[PDB]
């Protein structure tokens, strides 16, 4: 067996604030190759036309990231790292944008 | 502080980093390199574009750096993210039919249309929730 994790189930945003969000994830169910980190991109419409890795080595199936935007459309994928290399990409996350800045 | 168990003598090698802790030193691999055998005083980089590594994906070139490595795309090709390319920028050419409040993504495949927030449909069509 030399291959990647299986892909991470689509990313949930759990909070947001101004220049931050939240989410959680899960590792693929099927029986398969160790996760030993994670990996975040983030895709914004009004941001280039290719996703930014904007984590990684994340241990935990939680992350914050933070420096964004405010009043900003974000999306975000994950992909699990393992002995081999990357999972491909998990379902992209619902768009949600970020708080305003009043 | 306490007592400098990495300035005692050499210890860790040259891939690797002397780390205090309380009562001796401990050694770590630098980023993106691992222990030659076993031993993380003694580091050598992670070749991530060896054999039967997959860290780079559809339409790229692997590249190995020291601690590091990189994915070019494919001559022709167009990045969709670090890790993978893909023949058009179909979102760019009109090579879509996303809604006019869609917001039009490239693929490895082709492209994805996703509704923008407070809408609702499929991506070719967007409503208002
Ligand atoms: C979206 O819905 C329209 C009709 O409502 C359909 O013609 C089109 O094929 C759909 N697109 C996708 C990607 O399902
Ligand atoms: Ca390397």
């Amino acid at each position: 067996p030399s291959s990647p994790p299986g892909a991470p189930s689509q990313p949930v945003v759990t909070e947001i604030t101004k220049n931050s969000i939240t989410l959680t994830w899960k590792p693929n169910p099927q029986t398969g190759a160790a996760v030993t980190s994670y990996v975040i991109e983030a895709f914004s419409p009004a941001a280039g036309n290719t996703w930014r890795t904007v984590a990684d080595g994340v241990q935990l199936e939680t992350h914050t990231v933070s420096g964004l935007q405010p009043n900003t459309i974000y999306l975000f994928l994950v992909r699990a790292v393992g002995a081999w290399g990357l999972s491909e990409p998990s379902p992209v996350s619902e768009p949600v944008r970020t708080q305003d800045s009043e | 502080r306490g007592h400098n168990f990495c300035a005692e003598g050499p210890k860790c090698g040259e891939n690797s980093e002397c780390k205090n802790w309380n009562t001796k030193a401990t050694c770590e691999c630098k980023s993106g390199y691992i222990s030659v055998q076993g031993d993380s005083a003694y580091c050598e980089d992670i070749d991530e574009c060896a054999a039967k590594m997959h860290y780079c994906h559809a339409n790229t070139v692997c590249v190995n750096l020291p601690g590091l490595y990189r994915c070019d795309c494919v001559p022709g090709y167009i990045r969709v993210d670090d890790f993978s390319c893909t023949e058009h920028d179909e979102c760019g050419s009109g090579q879509h039919n996303c809604d006019e409040n869609a917001i039009c993504t490239n693929t490895v495949q082709g492209h994805s249309c996703t509704c923008k927030p407070g809408y609702v449909g499929n991506g070719t069509i967007c409503r208002a929730e």
